[PDB]
RNA sequence: CAUUGGUGAGCAGCGAAGGAUUUGGUGGAUUACUAGCUAAUAGCAAUCUAUUUCAAAGAAUUCAAACUUGGGGGAAUGCCUUGUUGA
C-alpha cells in the first residue's frame, strides 16, 4: 500500500495491505521489523526529516519515535503491556474522526 | 461606509462534557 | 372506533406543543426531542432533521420527558417509556395512581416525582446495562419539608444525591440510603424552574416574581441574584464555550441574555415565542457551541446564534447580539382548510385560523 | 432476503447491515424497518452476500481481498468469526456448499 | 465551611479502572478501589478541567444607584397614563 | 493623519477607510458617524472604563468624548427605537464618569446627562437615581455648579 | 403636423404613524425524513492505555501482465525478441 525511505538512505517503511508494516534496511537489505497484524491496512506512511514514522490507518494517524532501528525494543507497538519501558508505544497520535486520509506529508523543515 | 454587519457560516464544534454516570456508586 | 379502509399514519406539520425538550448528546452531535402531543420527535440539531418518530401513540399525553446518550425517558400517565430508535425498549410501570410529571435520570438511578409529591427511584441491575429498569425505594416530600415538586435535578460530582426542587424549598436526598441529607432556607417566591450551573456545586433557580437566583448547594447560601420586574421565568440556560452567559427565558415570549461575570445584560429578543401560547417554553444552550435552541407552544422550534465578536481585541466587552438561526415550525392553530397540491401526494396546502398558509 | 424470509441484509459501502422485514399483513407505518445489527469488519467495498440454507450465518465477499463470515445472532459469534485471505483480486463470490461445511 | 455532611461517602467505595471515563483519575498505575470522598474529590477536579472555573462565582457574591436602576429596568420612558400631555415630534394616530 | 496612514483599520473603524493616505483629515461628521454605531460605543465605553480605572481622563479627551456623545444623540433624536439601544450605554457610561473623582469626567458626565434626558423623556425613577449618582461624589466647586 | 424620441415642470387618479430602486450576508428547500465516532454482533461519547499481545488462517511457472501508440519514413546509441561465444 505505502512506502517510505527515510533521508539518509537506510531504513524503508512498507506497508502492505495485509496489515503489515515492515521496517527494512536498505543498505544491507535486511529486514529489520515486521509489525504484523495492524488494526486495518495502512493506507500511507511517512518518515520525516528526524526519523519519525507517520502510518495513517484511514481515520487514525499514528507516529513512532525513534522506531528506524535495529534493536527489538524499536519494534513499533501500540501499547506497553503492563508498563514495559522496552515497547515502543506511538509518539503521538490523531484522530480525523469524520474521514479516511488520502496521504501524508511532512512539512520538510518544519514541526 | 458603515460597519459590516454580515453573518458567518456557523459550524459547530466538538465540545467535552461531563457525564453523570460516574456519579453513583454501590456498597459493599 | 378501529376501521377498515383506512388506517392511522403519522400527525404531520406538529414540531412542539410546550412540553419543555429534551436535548441529547450522540458523540459530538445533538438530537432534541419534542413532544407533539402523544409522539415525541427526534430532530438533528444541526440540520433540525426529523430523524425519529416514536412508533406508537402513547395512551395519554407525553408530559416529562429527558433524553441520556441513545436513549428517551418519556413519561405520560403513570408511567415511564424507555425508547431508543423510536422503538419502545421498556415500560416502567409506577406502584401509584398518582400522575408521574418530573424525572431525571443520573447514574444507575432514573428518579420520576408524581404530583402527589412522591418520588420513584428505580436502579440497574448490574452497571453494565442500558438503562434503570428495576425498582429501588420511593421517597416522600411531605408539606413539613418542602411544597409541591417543582422541578427534579441532579448537579454533577454528586455521589448518588438528588436536588429537589420545590416551590419554596430546595432538597437534597441521597438515593442510596434514602435520606434527606439537607434542606435549604425557604425563598420569599415561588420558584418556578432550575437548571445546573456548569460551576461547580452551583444550581441556578427561576421564581415566579422576576428573579433568578444562584444556589451555591454546597454552602447553601445564595451567590448572586438577577432581578427582571414583572416577568415570570420558564427557562434557564447557561453558555459553556469559555463566554460566561446565562439565558432566562420569561412567559412573555422573552429571552434575556446576561453576562454574569460583568453583570450587564447583552440582548433581549423580543416575541420570541407567543404568549399566548406558553412564550418560551425550554430554551437550553447546546453546551461548547454559541448556539441556544429555544421551543414555544406556538408549535415552533428555533436556533439562535452568537456570532464572534466584531473588535478584534476587546471582544468580551462587545458582545454582538444573536442572531436567527434555522427554525421549525407549524401552524400555531388548528388548521381550517386542507388540499393537495398535486397527484404525486407529496406536498398539501394548509390554512389555519391562525391566518397562515403552509 | 434471508431463506427464511424474516431478515434482509444488504451491503451499503463497506458495512454489512442486516434489517428485519416488515410484514405485508401489516399497515404502513412511519419506519417499519426495525434494524437488527450492521457489522463493520471488512476495509474496503463488500462485493457481495450469500445467506446460508439455514438463515443463521451471512456470508460476505469484499474489494478488500477478504470475505468474511458473520452470525445472524449473538450467540454463535463464536462459530462465525473468521476471515477468509488468500486472493490476489476481488472477491466476487463466497458460498457454502449444501451442508455448510465447505466455503 | 460545608453545610452538610451525609456520612455515606466516607464509607463507599468505589471501582476505578472498569470503565474508560473513571480509567483517567487514577494517580498511580496501582491505584483500583479508592475511598468515597478521594473518588468525589477526584471528579470533581476533573469536572472542572471539563467545564474550566469561572470569574463569576468566586469573583464577587451579593452612586451604583443608577446602574442599579438601569440593571432592572427594561424599558425606559413614561409608560401610558403617566404622560397627560403630549410627546412632541411623533404623534400616534391611527385611522378610523 | 500618520498612524492612520500605517494604520490597518479594524472593522469597527470601518468609516475611516476613506481618509487613509489621504492628505485631508477626518471630518467632524465623520467622527459622529464613527461614533453612531452601537458596538463602536460599546467599544469606547471600555476604553474610557479602563481610562477611567487607572485615572487617566484629560480634559481633551473628556471633551471631544462628551461632544461625540452628544452628537450621537441629537442623530438619533427622531428615532426612538435607537435611543433606547443607547440609553443604557450612555447612561452607563454617566455613572462610571460620576463614579470617579475628576471634576472634569463628572461634569463630563452632566453633560451627557443633560443632554440625553432633554432628548427623551427618561423615567422618574431612573432621573431620581440619576440625581443621588450625582450627589454622591459631589467634591468641587465647578461639579456643584454644572450639578 | 407626428414622435410608438431624450430631459424636465406639473395636475387628476391611487394612497392606514411613508413609497421606489439596487445590493451584500446568512438560513431553509432544490430526490423520499431510521442519529455521532471507532479497531463494530459491541464499546465510546470525560479516553483508549498499564490486555492490543499470542495463536490460527493466509504465498497460482499467472515465477503472465501497455486490451491505453496521431500519419509517412527510419532507428547510430538504446530497448525488445531470437540465436550465439565465453564463463
Amino acid at each position: 500500500n505505502s512506502i517510505a525511505i527515510d533521508r539518509s538512505g537506510y531504513y524503508m517503511a512498507t506497508t502492505g495491505a495485509d496489515r503489515s508494516m515492515k521496517i527494512w534496511d536498505i543498505r544491507n537489505f535486511k529486514q529489520l521489523h515486521s509489525v504484523e497484524s495492524l488494526p486495518t491496512p495502512g493506507t500511507n506512511v511517512s518518515i520525516s526529516d528526524t526519523g519519525l514514522l507517520a502510518l495513517s490507518r484511514g481515520p487514525h494517524v499514528t507516529l513512532w519515535k525513534d522506531a528506524l532501528k535495529l534493536s527489538g525494543d524499536s519494534k513499533p507497538c501500540f501499547g506497553s503491556m503492563g508498563g514495559n519501558p522496552h515497547r515502543n508505544t506511538p509518539y503521538m497520535s490523531h484522530l480525523f474522526a469524520g474521514n479516511k486520509v488520502e496521504n501524508l506529508g511532512f512539512v520538510p523543515f518544519e514541526d | 461606509p458603515k460597519v459590516v454587519r454580515e453573518a458567518k457560516k456557523v459550524e459547530m464544534t466538538e465540545a467535552r462534557a461531563y457525564n453523570a454516570d460516574a456519579d453513583t456508586a454501590k456498597a459493599a | 372506533k378501529n376501521s377498515k379502509i383506512f388506517s392511522p399514519f403519522r400527525i404531520i406539520g406538529n414540531v412542539s406543543n410546550g412540553v419543555p425538550f429534551a436535548t441529547g448528546t450522540l458523540g459530538s452531535t445533538f438530537y432534541i426531542v419534542t413532544c407533539v402531543g402523544k409522539t415525541f420527535q427526534i430532530y438533528d440539531a444541526n440540520t433540525l432533521h426529523l430523524l425519529f418518530v416514536s412508533e406508537k401513540e402513547t395512551p395519554s399525553s407525553i408530559v416529562a420527558l429527558s433524553a441520556h446518550f441513545h436513549y428517551v425517558y418519556a413519561a405520560y400517565e403513570n408511567k415511564v417509556g424507555i425508547y431508543k430508535r423510536g422503538i419502545e425498549e421498556h415500560l416502567l410501570e409506577l406502584e401509584t395512581d398518582a400522575n408521574v410529571e418530573h424525572l431525571c435520570i443520573f447514574g444507575d438511578y432514573l428518579c420520576a416525582s408524581t404530583d402527589d409529591n412522591s418520588i420513584f427511584i428505580y436502579k440497574k441491575s448490574d452497571p453494565q446495562d442500558k438503562y434503570p429498569s428495576e425498582f429501588y425505594t420511593k421517597l416522600t416530600v411531605t408539606e413539613i419539608q418542602g411544597g409541591e415538586i417543582v422541578s427534579l435535578q441532579h448537579l454533577a460530582t454528586y455521589l448518588n444525591k438528588l436536588t429537589v426542587v420545590t416551590k419554596s424549598n430546595v432538597l437534597l436526598f441521597n438515593v442510596r440510603t434514602g435520606k434527606l441529607v439537607f434542606t435549604s432556607n425557604e425563598f420569599p417566591d415561588q420558584i418556578t424552574t432550575a437548571e445546573p450551573a456548569p460551576v461547580l456545586d452551583i444550581i441556578a433557580l427561576g421564581t415566579v416574581t422576576g428573579e433568578v437566583i444562584m444556589f451555591n448547594m454546597r454552602k447553601g447560601k445564595r451567590i448572586r441574584t438577577i432581578k427582571i420586574p414583572q416577568s415570570r421565568i420558564s427557562s434557564l440556560s447557561f453558555r459553556t464555550d469559555g463566554s460566561s452567559h446565562l439565558s432566562v427565558g420569561t412567559s412573555s415570549g422573552d429571552l434575556i441574555f446576561y453576562d454574569l461575570d460583568r453583570r450587564s445584560r447583552i440582548h433581549v429578543l423580543k416575541n420570541i415565542h407567543r404568549e399566548s401560547y406558553g412564550g418560551v417554553t425550554q430554551a437550553t444552550f447546546l453546551n461548547g457551541q454559541p448556539i441556544i435552541v429555544t421551543s414555544g407552544g406556538d408549535n415552533s422550534l428555533k436556533e439562535y446564534v452568537f456570532d464572534p465578536s466584531l473588535s478584534q481585541g476587546s471582544g468580551d466587552v462587545v458582545v454582538q447580539p444573536p442572531r436567527y438561526l434555522r427554525s421549525r415550525g407549524g401552524h400555531s392553530q388548528p388548521p381550517s382548510y386542507i388540499a393537495f397540491a398535486d397527484s404525486q401526494s407529496h406536498f398539501m396546502l394548509s390554512a389555519s385560523k391562525d391566518r397562515s398558509l403552509w | 432476503f434471508s431463506p427464511d424470509g424474516r431478515l434482509f441484509a444488504l451491503a451499503s459501502g463497506r458495512f454489512l447491515q442486516i434489517w428485519k422485514t416488515p410484514d405485508v399483513n401489516k399497515d404502513r407505518q412511519f419506519a417499519p424497518f426495525v434494524r437488527h445489527r450492521v457489522h463493520a469488519g471488512h476495509f474496503q467495498d463488500i462485493t457481495s452476500l450469500t445467506w446460508s440454507q439455514d438463515s443463521r450465518f451471512i456470508l460476505t465477499t469484499s474489494k478488500d481481498l477478504s470475505a468474511k463470515i458473520w452470525s445472524v445472532d449473538s450467540e454463535e459469534k463464536n462459530l462465525a468469526a473468521t476471515t477468509f485471505n488468500g486472493h490476489r483480486d476481488y472477491v466476487m463470490g463466497a458460498f457454502f456448499s449444501h451442508d455448510q461445511e465447505k466455503i | 465551611e460545608a453545610a452538610w455532611i451525609d456520612s455515606d461517602d466516607e464509607k463507599i467505595k468505589v471501582p476505578i479502572l472498569v470503565t474508560n471515563k473513571t480509567k483517567k483519575l487514577r494517580t498511580s498505575y496501582n491505584e483500583s478501589k479508592i475511598n468515597g470522598v478521594h473518588y468525589i474529590n477526584r471528579l470533581r477536579s476533573q469536572f472542572e478541567k471539563i467545564y474550566p472555573r469561572p470569574k463569576w462565582v468566586d469573583d464577587e457574591s451579593d452612586i451604583n444607584a443608577l446602574t442599579k436602576i438601569l440593571s432592572t429596568t427594561y424599558n425606559y420612558k413614561d409608560t401610558l397614563s403617566n404622560s397627560k400631555l403630549l410627546p412632541p415630534k411623533k404623534l400616534d394616530i391611527v385611522r378610523l | 493623519k500618520r498612524i492612520l496612514s500605517i494604520i490597518k483599520l479594524p472593522p469597527l473603524f470601518n468609516c475611516l477607510s476613506n481618509f487613509v493616505r489621504s492628505e485631508k483629515p477626518p471630518t467632524a461628521l465623520t467622527m459622529i458617524k464613527l461614533f453612531n454605531d452601537m458596538d463602536f460605543l460599546k467599544l469606547y465605553t471600555s476604553y474610557l472604563d479602563q481610562c477611567i480605572k487607572h485615572n487617566a481622563t484629560y480634559t481633551n479627551q473628556l471633551l471631544f468624548t462628551t461632544c461625540c456623545f452628544i452628537n450621537v444623540v441629537a442623530f438619533n433624536s427622531n428615532n426612538d427605537e435607537k435611543l433606547n439601544q443607547l440609553v443604557p450605554i450612555l447612561l452607563e457610561i454617566s455613572a462610571k464618569l460620576l463614579a470617579s473623582k475628576s471634576k472634569d469626567c463628572q461634569i463630563a458626565a452632566h453633560t451627557i446627562l443633560v443632554v440625553f434626558a432633554t432628548a427623551l423623556p427618561l423615567k422618574k425613577t431612573i432621573i431620581l437615581a440619576a440625581m443621588e449618582t450625582i450627589l454622591s461624589n459631589l467634591d468641587a466647586k465647578e461639579a456643584k455648579h454644572s450639578a
